[PDB]
C-alpha cells in the first residue's frame, strides 16, 4: 500500500530550527497531522490540518504541506522537545487505512556537560537472608553518556556479576544509569570492601562500601 | 477536558486472547469514535482500527482483521478491544485515541497505553529489598535511601512512594535485563536527615502482569 | 504567500473509491480558481451558488475538496437532491450546495486491462446518507427480517461492489475522477481567498 516516508533522525544544536519532513506521492492531496511521542510515554498531538496547533502547544511549532512533502518546523528547539515525531494521514484510497510515518528521532547536542551524581548501596540484610548479595550503583544527571563504569573488590578490578543499563535520559533531560554487582553472601563479607568506580569525560569518581557497617 | 484511562498491562502466552479497556471522561461518550493503535518496541505506530460508541460500528485494518474485536459500552462510557490468536510479534504497547474528525482522521487525546508482551509464559512478581540510609547519608544534610525490585519477568512495574505522594527527590531507574532474562530496577529518594526518624517512608510496588502489590517499609537498621 | 494546493489535488496520481471518498480542508492561502476552468478539459464543471469566474474575487473561512472516482453514468448523481445508488449510499449533497463539481474521464488511468477492481462502491445501507457523509463500514447487510448470523448467505449480503474498470468498457461505465469543492464561511476570519480580492 501507499506509505509515508520519514527520515531516521534529525539533530540540531539548541535554539536552532529543526525540520522534519514527511514524503508521499502528492501528499498535498490529503491532510497530514503531527504527533509528538516524548521518550517512553504516550504520544500527543502537536499539529493538525497541516498547520493548526492545539491550544497549549507552543508557537515555535509550525507545519506545512505541499507537493510531495509535509514539513514540521520547530524554531528555537530546546532539550525538552527532544522526542520522536510522527506524521499521520488518512488514506481511504488504500482500503481504509490510517497511515503513520516511520518516526524521526530529534536530538539536541546539549551544551551542558553535567558531572554525575553517584550513590552506592550495599546489599540489605533481608537480601543476605535470601542467600543473595547485590550492590547497587546509581548514577544520574550527567549530560554526556558515562561509558566507563567498574567495580573493585579490595582495590582490585572485578567483573564477576556486573550488569549495567544503557544510559537513558530522565525528566531532567540529563542522562541516568544504574549498575548491579552480584555476589554470594559469603564473598560480600569476605572481601575487605567493594567500590563502584565511574568515569565520565575523563573524570573519575568512586564510592566505597564495606560489610562491617551496622553488622 | 478529556482523558482516556486504559486497563492494566496484561501479559499472556502465545495463541491466547487479551482484552483491553479504555474509558473516556468529560465528553459525551458517543460523539467521537475510539481508535486503537499499537507500537512494537523501538518501532513505529500501527493503526489497528476503531469502533463508534454511538452505534457499535467496528472497522478494522487488513492485517488484524479476523483476530481483533472492538466493542462499546455506553452505560459505562467505555470501549474495549480484544485480540485473539496472539503471536510473538504482537508484543507491543496498545493505546486508545479519540477520533476528533470523522472525515479527516486525526487524534486529540491518547491513552497512556498498556504493554502486552507475548513470550513463553513464566510471568513472575518482583523481589523487593529495602536500601537503608548509609552512615555517610546520615552525616549529610540530605540522606539517600530507596527500594529495589529484583528478578521479575520482563514486564512493566510501577514504584510509587507513599502511594503516589512523595515525589520531590525521587528517581526510578530504567529496568535492566539481567543475563538471567529477568528485569530488575531501583527506586531512590533523597530526603533530609532531620526527618529520617520522624517520617516513615513506605514504597508501594505494583506489578500488573503478575498481579502483585508490595508495600515495603524502609527502615534505618540499628 | 503560498497559494492553495489545487494542482496536487487534481494532478494527484491516486484517487479513492466513492464510498471511501477523501476530504481535504483547504485554509490559509490564496486559491487561483481560474486555473481550474482555464483547464477546459473537464467533462463536468458545474457551479452552484457561486459564479466560477468571479470565484477569483471571493474569500472563504474554509474550502473543502472531496475526491473520488465513479462510472460516468453515475456522474449525474453528484448533484443536490439527486437520487440513486451513489447519492443514497455513497456521497450525498445538501439541497443548498454552494460550490462546484468537477469531473473528468480517467479511463486511460483507472481502467487496467483485465479490470481494475480496486475502486468500490456501497450497495446497501440501513438509512440513506446525510449530506457530506462517508460510510466505509463492512457489516453484512440484513435485507431479510431474520438476523444476519452469517457473514455471507441467503438474505445476508456483502454490502460493497467493485467497479470493473477495463479499457474496452462502455463510456457510461468508464472511470471518471470527481472533485467537489465546497465553500464554508464560518464565524471566524476568512482563510482562503481568490486572487482578485484586492
Ligand atoms: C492540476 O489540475 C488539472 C488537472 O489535473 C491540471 O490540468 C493542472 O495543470 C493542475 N492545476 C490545477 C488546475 O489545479
Amino acid at each position: 500500500s501507499y506509505e509515508l516516508t520519514q527520515p531516521r533522525s534529525v539533530s540540531v544544536s539548541p535554539g536552532q530550527t529543526a525540520r522534519i519532513t514527511c514524503g508521499g506521492d502528492n501528499i498535498a492531496s490529503k491532510n497530514v497531522h503531527w504527533y509528538q511521542q516524548k521518550l517512553a510515554q504516550a504520544p500527543v498531538l502537536v499539529i493538525y490540518y497541516d498547520s493548526d496547533r492545539p491550544s497549549g502547544i507552543p508557537e515555535r511549532f509550525s507545519g506545512s504541506n505541499s507537493g510531495n512533502t509535509a514539513t514540521l518546523t520547530i524554531s528555537g528547539v530546546e532539550a525538552g522537545d527532544e522526542a520522536d515525531y510522527y506524521c499521520q494521514v488518512w488514506d481511504s484510497y488504500s482500503g481504509h487505512h490510517v497511515l503513520f510515518g516511520g518516526g524521526t528521532r530529534l536530538t539536541v547536542l546539549g551544551q551542558p556537560k553535567a558531572a554525575p551524581s553517584v550513590t552506592l548501596f550495599p546489599p540489605s540484610s533481608e537480601e543476605l537472608q535470601a542467600n543473595k548479595a547485590t550492590l547497587v550503583c546509581l548514577i544520574s544527571d550527567f549530560y554526556p553518556g558515562a561509558v566507563e563504569v567498574a567495580w573493585k573488590a579490595d582495590g582490585s578490578a572485578v567483573n564477576a556479576g556486573v550488569e549495567t543499563t544503557k544510559p537513558s535520559k530522565q525528566s531532567n533531560n540529563k542522562y541516568a544509569a544504574s549498575s548491579y554487582l552480584s555476589l554470594t553472601s559469603d564473598q560480600w563479607k569476605s572481601h575487605k570492601s567493594y567500590s563502584c568506580q565511574v568515569t565520565h569525560e575523563g573524570s573519575t569518581v568512586e564510592k566505597t562500601v564495606a560489610p562491617a557497617e551496622c553488622s | 477536558q478529556v482523558q482516556l484511562v486504559q486497563s492494566g498491562a496484561e501479559v499472556k502466552k502465545p495463541g491466547a486472547s487479551v482484552k483491553l479497556s479504555c474509558k473516556a471522561s468529560g465528553y459525551t461518550f458517543t460523539s467521537y469514535s475510539i481508535n486503537w493503535v499499537r507500537q512494537a518496541p523501538g518501532q513505529g505506530l500501527e493503526w489497528m482500527g476503531w469502533v463508534n460508541p454511538s452505534n457499535g460500528v467496528t472497522v478494522y485494518a487488513q492485517k488484524f482483521q479476523g483476530r481483533v474485536t472492538m466493542t462499546r459500552d455506553t452505560s459505562t462510557s467505555t470501549a474495549y478491544m480484544e485480540l485473539s490468536s496472539l503471536r510473538f510479534e504482537d508484543t507491543a504497547v496498545y493505546y486508545c485515541a479519540r477520533e476528533r474528525d470523522q472525515l479527516v482522521v486525526y487524534f486529540d487525546h491518547w491513552g497512556q497505553g498498556a504493554l502486552v508482551t507475548v513470550s513463553s509464559a513464566s510471568t513472575k512478581g518482583p523481589s523487593v529489598f529495602p536500601l537503608a540510609p548509609s552512615s555517610r547519608s546520615t552525616s549529610e544534610s540530605t540522606a539517600a535511601l530507596g527500594c529495589l525490585v529484583k528478578d521479575y519477568f520482563p514486564e512493566p512495574v510501577t514504584v510509587s512512594w507513599n502511594s503516589g505522594s512523595l515525589t520531590s527527590g525521587v528517581h526510578t531507574f530504567p529496568a535492566v535485563l539481567q543475563s538471567s532474562g529477568l528485569y530488575s530496577l531501583s527506586s531512590v529518594v533523597t530526603v533530609p536527615s532531620s526527618s529520617l526518624g520522624t517520617q516513615t517512608y513506605v514504597c508501594n510496588v505494583n506489578h500488573k502482569p503478575s498481579n502483585t502489590k508490595v508495600d515495603k517499609r524502609v527502615e534505618i537498621k540499628t | 504567500t503560498n497559494l492553495c494546493p489545487f494542482g496536487e489535488v487534481f494532478n494527484a496520481t491516486r484517487f479513492a473509491s466513492v464510498y471511501a471518498w477523501n476530504r481535504k480542508r483547504i485554509s490559509n492561502c490564496v486559491a487561483d480558481y481560474s486555473v481550474l476552468y482555464n483547464s477546459a478539459s473537464f467533462s463536468t464543471f458545474k457551479c452552484y451558488g457561486v459564479s466560477p469566474t468571479k470565484l477569483n474575487d471571493l474569500c472563504f473561512t474554509n474550502v473543502y475538496a472531496d475526491s473520488f472516482v465513479i462510472r460516468g453514468d453515475e456522474v449525474r448523481q453528484i448533484a443536490p437532491g439527486q437520487t440513486g445508488k451513489i447519492a443514497d449510499y455513497n456521497y450525498k449533497l445538501p439541497d443548498d450546495f454552494t460550490g462546484c463539481v468537477i469531473a473528468w474521464n480517467s479511463n486511460n488511468l483507472d481502467s487496467k486491462v483485465g479490470g481494475n477492481y480496486n475502486y468500490l462502491y456501497r450497495l446497501f445501507r440501513k438509512s440513506n446518507l446525510k449530506p457530506f457523509e462517508r460510510d466505509i463500514s463492512t457489516e453484512i447487510y440484513q435485507a431479510g427480517s431474520t438476523p444476519c448470523n452469517g457473514v455471507e448467505g441467503f438474505n445476508c449480503y456483502f454490502p460493497l461492489q467493485s467497479y470493473g474498470f477495463q479499457p474496452t468498457n462502455g463510456v457510461g461505465y468508464q472511470p471518471y475522477r470527481v472533485v467537489v469543492l465546497s465553500f464554508e464561511l464560518l464565524h471566524a476570519p476568512a482563510t482562503v481567498c481568490g486572487p482578485g480580492s484586492h
